[PDB]
RNA sequence: UUAGGCGGCCACAGCGGUGGGGUUGCCUCCCGUACCCAUCCCGAACACGGAAGAUAAGCCCACCAGCGUUCCAGGGAGUACUGGAGUGCGCGAGCCUCUGGGAAAUCCGGUUCGCCGCCACC
RNA sequence: GAGUGCAAGAGCAAAAGAUGACUUGACAGUGUUCUUCCCAACGAGGAACGCUGACGCGAAAGCGUGGUCUAGCGAACCAAU
RNA sequence: CCUGUCAAACUCCAAACUUACAGACGCUGUUUGACGCGGGGAUUCCGGUGCGCGGGGU
C-alpha cells in the first residue's frame, strides 16, 4: 500500500478468517478437518480434505436443512449445533470419511461450547476424532435442557414464534433418534 | 572466508525479498512426494526448521523415502553422493 | 546446411571449444564437415565462430568437393559417381549433394566419413586473425565466399 | 603528493564513512557560486567544462580550479556580476596513503576526490551573451589545475 | 437511516494516575464496580524505576453504570469544544472520559471477520457535541 | 454464491473514493444475561439465549486510477554492462571492431479497483 | 522502524515479541543424515531429522531432543563420581 | 516544492554469466568394456608466465 517494499499480509489474514499458524498444526495430522462454524442463526459443519487448488469439502451439514427431518425449533443452540454435527457427521461415514481432526476456526476453546457439541455429534455418528470428553457440555445442556428451565422462568414465552411455551429438549430425541436410524436420507 | 560456519556468506540466498516476507503459506510445507520424484532444494527464509546446508542451495535431488515427517533427498555434490534431510518447506517439484 | 572448415590450429584455443569441434568431427586443421542448421547445432557453431570458416555452399561446390575429398568410413576408395552409386540410397554425386544440402541424410548415413579432408587454400586465404567483415576468413561466409575457401582448398 | 598517485580509477569505490574514520576536511569552499538566488532558466548563455578522460580529481584539485575560475569571472563581472557558476561533483571517494615496508600496507587516509567519468560537465556557468568570452576565460584557466584535457562546451547558446 | 446511526456511549473510563492505591476506594464509590490496578513502562529518575508495579487505577463503565454516573458526573465538569476527540471524544476532570461511537461498532472489536469502522461511519466532534449536548447541559 | 463456509495463488488482490442491495430466506449490525463460559474492572470482548428493529457499519453487487502494485506497446536503447576472438587504436589509465547476449532510471500511452478451486444455497 | 541476553548478517506480528498462568523436553536410551573437511580421505565438537522409554502443556491437531539461526570448545593415560 | 552529488561492508531494480536436474542433437561405450567398484605402485604438496576478473601497494 506505501511502497515497493511494503508488505500486505494473505487474503485470508487480511479478512481475518483463516489463522493461519493454527492451519499449519491442523494439517499436520494428515487426516481431514472438522471445520466447526458458527453464524448468529445457523451453525455449519464439514469435512474439509486438502486439495491441489484448495480445500475439498466431502460433506457438511448446515443446521439450516436439518428441518427437513422434522425440527421446528431455532437453529442457534445447543441441540441445534450437536445434530448438525452428527448429521455431518453421518454424511460424512457414507462418503467413506473416518477420521478427523476438529478446526474451530476463531472460535475459542470455551467447555462446553457449541464447537465441542458438533465436535461431540460428529463422534457420534462413528467419525473417529482426537477430543477430551471434559471439555463437552453435560448432555442436559446438548438436550437443550439450559433452555427449557430458561422458559421455566416464564411470565413471557422465551420464543417469540410458537414452536411451544416451555419448549422440549424431548424434541431433541426425536431427531437425534430419528438420524441414528439407517434409512434416513441423507 | 573470515569465518568458516554453515551461514557464512549466505546472506543473500537466506533473505527474503521484502515483499515476500512473513509467515509462509501451509501447502507447500505440508506437500507430500513420492519415492523417485525430482524436487529442487531451495531454503524458505521464513521457515526456520527443516532446512538443510545452504551450501546445497540450488540442487535438484530425488526423494527416496523419508525420515519423521522430513524427506530423505539424494543429490550428487561434485562428485559424491550425498542424502539430505529436508522438510518440504524448503522443497518444490520439478516441471 | 553450413560447411565448417578448421583454419585455426588447437594450440591455445580453450577446451570446451576444441571438445565442440571434435563433437562436430573435426580434429586438424582444414578439415571440414557438413552441419544441418538446428537451435542444437547453431549453438556448437556460434561457439567455435572464431577458429573456424563456414557458410552455405553452392550445390556445384560441394559436389567438386565431395567428389574430390569425400571418403568412406574405412578405406582409401574413391567417392566417385558409381562409388555413391553402388553403396548410397543415391545415384551420383549429385543426388548426395542435394539431400545433403536439403538436410536429408547425413555422410555417416550413407557410409561416409563425416569429415572432409582439405588442402590447403591455392592461392592463401585471407587471415586468421579477423573476420570476413574485416578482411579476414574467420566467421561466417557468404554463399560466394565459402565456394571461393572450398574451391581453392579444393 | 603528486597527483599521479591517485588521478587513476584503480582501487574500490571506498565511501563507506561508517567504517571509515579520521577523514580530511574538504577544501572545496563553494559549490554554488556568483548569484545563487536566481535560477539557470534567467539566462541565455549556458558553457560547461567537460573532462575528456575518466579520472580522480583530490579535493585540493577541485578548490584550486574553482578557485582560479571564479576568481576570474569576479574579476570581470564584480563581487556580483550578473552570473552563476555551479561545480557539480562531490569528492566522495577517500584516499589512502601507506606511510613495515609492505607489512600491513592498508594505508591510513589522507584525504577525498570526486571521480568524474569521461564526457561529464565538472563545471557548468550560466551568463548573458555580453560575458560569454569571460566564462569561457575562467574555464580555461580552470582546466590547466585538473589532470585531464577538457573540452569548453556552449550548450544553451547560439549567438556566434 | 438514522436509527443505526445515533450515537451512543460505549464506556466511561475513570482513572486516577497516581504514582505508587489507598484511591481505589474511592473510585469504587463513586462508580459502583471494582477498580483496576495501573502497572507503568520504562523507569523514571522520578523514584519510578520499578517497572511492573501498582501507579494508578481506573474503572471502565458500560450501559447504566455509566449513565447514572455521567447524570452526577458531567454536572461537576464545564465541558468546551477543545476539550472533545477527533473520534468523537471527550474527557474532563482525577479523570473521567467518555468513548463515543454509533451502532455497528463491535464490527471493529470483535474477533471474526473484524473491520475498522469507515471514515463515514465515524464519529465527529461536531455530531458528538450534539448528542451529548442534548442530554442535560451546555456546550463551548 | 439476492448477501454463505473452507481455501489456493498471496497487492493484478494494497490505499483512497462513488453508487446499489435485503417481511417469515442468508450474513450481519442488533436485543438480552437463567444457564456452559467470561472480564487481574467492565455480557466491551469471549460464551450462551434470542428476533423488536435496521440495511447506517461490515458483507455482497456495480464502478472510479489520484497513490502503491502487475503486465504490455512505443521512446530512452541495441545505449550501460557483457561470454568468445583480434599482429585493431592509445604514452598510458583505457578504447575499438567482429561474434553471441543485453539492462536500469525515466517519459508516454494502455492494463490492474483480483483470479481460480471445493461445498452448500431460489 | 519495537522487542527478541551479547558481534554481524539473517528470521519473526491472531508471533519466534508482550503479559499472565502452569511446567521442568536444559529428560534417559539409540540412531539416520549433514557439517567439521565444497569437490575428496580425517577426530573431538556441532546441527537437522528419526525411533524407544518417560513426561509437561493444550480441547485437539500439535509443540517441547534448551535460549529464533550461525561463536561459547578439548584425545589417550590417570583420578573421582 | 525546487536544485547539486555518492556507496566493498546500501538495494525499488538488474544483466552477460556461472550452476543443479531432465529431454533432445552431437560425441562416446557394449571383441578398443565405457560409467563404476576393489586392490598394488607412485611421483607431488618452492612453481612460473600470458589473458580476463580481481584485493593490497605511489
Ligand atoms: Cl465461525
Ligand atoms: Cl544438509
Ligand atoms: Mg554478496
Ligand atoms: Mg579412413
Ligand atoms: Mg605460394
Ligand atoms: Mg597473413
Ligand atoms: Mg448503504
Ligand atoms: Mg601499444
Ligand atoms: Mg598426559
Ligand atoms: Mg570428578
Ligand atoms: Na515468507
Ligand atoms: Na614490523
Ligand atoms: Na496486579
Ligand atoms: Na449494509
Ligand atoms: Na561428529
Ligand atoms: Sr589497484
Ligand atoms: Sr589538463
Ligand atoms: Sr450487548
Ligand atoms: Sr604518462
Ligand atoms: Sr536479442
Ligand atoms: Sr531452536
Ligand atoms: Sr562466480
Amino acid at each position: 500500500a506505501t511502497g515497493p517494499r511494503y508488505k500486505v499480509p494473505m487474503r485470508r489474514r487480511r479478512e481475518a478468517r483463516t489463522d493461519y499458524h493454527q492451519r499449519l498444526r491442523l494439517l499436520k495430522s494428515g487426516k481431514p478437518r472438522l471445520v466447526a462454524r458458527k453464524s448468529n442463526k445457523h451453525v455449519r459443519a464439514q469435512l474439509v480434505t486438502l486439495g491441489p487448488n484448495g480445500d475439498d469439502t466431502l460433506a457438511s451439514a448446515h443446521s439450516s436443512d436439518l428441518a427437513e427431518y422434522g425440527w421446528e425449533a431455532p437453529t442457534g443452540n445447543m441441540p441445534s449445533a450437536y445434530l448438525t454435527g452428527l448429521l455431518a457427521g453421518l454424511r460424512a461415514q457414507e462418503a467413506g470419511v473416518e477420521e478427523a481432526v476438529l478446526d474451530i476456526g476463531l472460535n475459542s476453546p470455551t467447555p462446553g461450547s457449541k464447537v465441542f457439541a458438533i465436535q461431540e455429534g460428529a463422534i457420534d455418528a462413528g467419525l473417529d476424532i482426537p477430543h477430551n470428553d471434559d471439555v463437552l457440555a453435560d448432555w442436559q445442556r446438548t438436550r437443550g435442557a439450559h433452555i427449557a428451565e430458561y422458559d421455566e422462568q416464564l411470565e413471557e414465552p422465551l420464543y417469540s414464534g410458537d414452536f411451544d411455551a416451555a419448549d422440549l429438549p424431548e424434541h431433541f430425541d426425536e431427531l437425534r433418534e430419528t438420524l441414528l436410524d439407517g434409512d434416513i436420507e441423507l | 572466508p573470515s569465518s568458516n560456519g554453515p551461514l557464512e556468506g549466505t546472506r543473500g540466498k537466506l533473505k527474503n525479498k521484502p515483499r515476500d516476507r512473513g509467515t509462509s503459506p501451509p501447502q507447500r510445507a505440508v506437500e507430500e512426494f513420492d519415492d523417485g520424484e525430482k524436487v529442487h532444494l531451495k531454503i524458505d527464509p521464513s521457515v526456520p526448521n527443516g532446512r538443510f546446508h545452504p551450501r546445497f542451495d540450488g540442487q535438484t535431488g530425488t526423494v527416496e523415502g523419508k525420515q519423521g515427517d522430513a524427506y530423505k533427498v539424494d543429490i550428487v555434490d561434485g562428485g559424491k553422493e550425498k542424502t539430505i534431510i529436508v522438510t518440504a518447506a524448503h522443497l518444490r517439484r520439478q516441471e | 546446411m553450413h560447411a565448417l572448415v578448421q583454419l585455426r590450429g588447437e594450440v591455445n584455443m580453450h577446451t570446451d571449444i576444441q571438445d565442440t569441434l571434435e563433437m562436430l568431427n573435426i580434429h586438424h586443421v582444414n578439415h571440414c564437415t557438413l552441419v544441418p542448421e538446428t537451435d542444437a547445432y547453431r549453438g556448437m557453431v556460434a561457439k567455435v565462430n572464431d577458429f573456424v570458416a563456414f557458410g552455405e555452399p553452392s550445390q556445384e561446390t560441394l559436389e567438386t568437393v565431395l567428389a574430390t575429398r569425400a571418403e568412406p568410413l574405412e578405406g582409401d576408395a574413391d567417392v566417385d559417381d558409381e562409388w555413391v552409386a553402388e553403396h548410397t540410397d543415391y545415384d551420383d554425386i549429385s543426388g548426395l549433394a542435394f539431400a545433403l544440402l536439403s538436410e536429408e541424410t547425413t555422410l555417416r548415413e550413407q557410409g561416409l566419413s563425416p569429415t572432409l579432408r582439405l588442402h590447403p587454400p591455392r592461392g592463401g586465404h585471407d587471415g586468421v586473425k579477423h573476420p570476413v567483415k574485416e578482411g579476414g576468413q574467420l566467421g561466417k561466409h557468404d554463399t560466394e565466399g565459402i565456394d571461393d575457401l572450398l574451391e581453392a582448398m579444393r | 603528493k603528486p597527483a599521479s598517485m591517485y588521478r587513476d580509477i584503480d582501487k574500490p569505490a571506498y565511501t563507506r564513512r561508517e567504517y571509515i574514520t579520521g577523514i580530511p576536511g574538504s577544501k572545496i569552499a563553494q559549490h554554488k557560486m556568483g548569484r545563487k538566488q536566481k535560477d539557470a532558466d534567467d539566462y541565455p548563455v549556458q558553457i560547461s567544462l567537460i573532462v575528456e578522460e575518466t579520472v580522480q580529481l583530490r579535493h585540493g584539485s577541485l578548490e584550486a580550479s574553482r578557485l582560479s575560475a571564479n576568481r576570474h569571472l569576479i574579476k570581470e563581472l564584480g563581487e556580483e556580476g550578473d552570473y552563476k557558476m555551479t561545480l557539480r561533483k562531490f569528492p566522495h571517494q577517500v584516499l589512502r596513503e601507506n606511510k613495515d615496508g609492505m607489512r600491513a600496507a592498508f594505508g591510513k587516509i589522507v584525504g577525498t576526490a570526486a571521480r568524474v567519468q569521461a564526457g561529464e560537465q565538472l563545471f557548468t556557468a550560466y551568463c548573458n551573451v555580453e560575458d560569454a568570452e569571460h566564462v569561457k576565460e575562467a574555464f580555461r584557466r580552470a582546466y590547466n589545475k585538473i589532470t585531464p584535457s577538457c573540452r569548453i562546451k556552449v550548450e544553451r547558446g547560439e549567438e556566434l | 437511516f438514522h436509527e443505526m446511526r445515533e450515537p451512543r456511549i460505549e464506556k466511561v473510563v475513570v482513572h486516577m494516575g497516581i504514582g505508587h492505591a489507598n484511591a481505589e476506594d474511592i473510585l469504587g464509590e463513586i462508580t459502583g464496580q471494582m477498580p483496576v490496578r495501573t502497572k507503568a513502562k520504562r523507569t523514571v529518575g522520578e523514584f519510578d524505576i520499578r517497572e511492573g508495579d501498582p501507579i494508578g487505577a481506573k474503572v471502565t463503565l458500560r450501559d447504566e453504570m455509566a449513565e447514572e454516573f455521567l447524570q452526577t458526573a458531567l454536572p461537576l465538569a464545564e465541558l468546551a469544544t477543545s476539550q472533545f476527540d477527533d473520534t468523537g471524544n471527550f474527557s474532563f476532570g482525577l479523570d473521567v472520559t467518555v468513548n463515543l461511537v454509533r451502532p455497528g461498532y463491535r464490527v471493529a472489536k470483535r474477533d471474526k471477520a473484524s473491520r475498522s469502522i469507515p471514515t463515514k461511519h465515524r464519529l465527529n466532534p461536531a455530531d458528538a457535541v450534539a448528542f451529548i449536548e442534548s442530554t442535560y447541559d451546555v456546550e463551548v
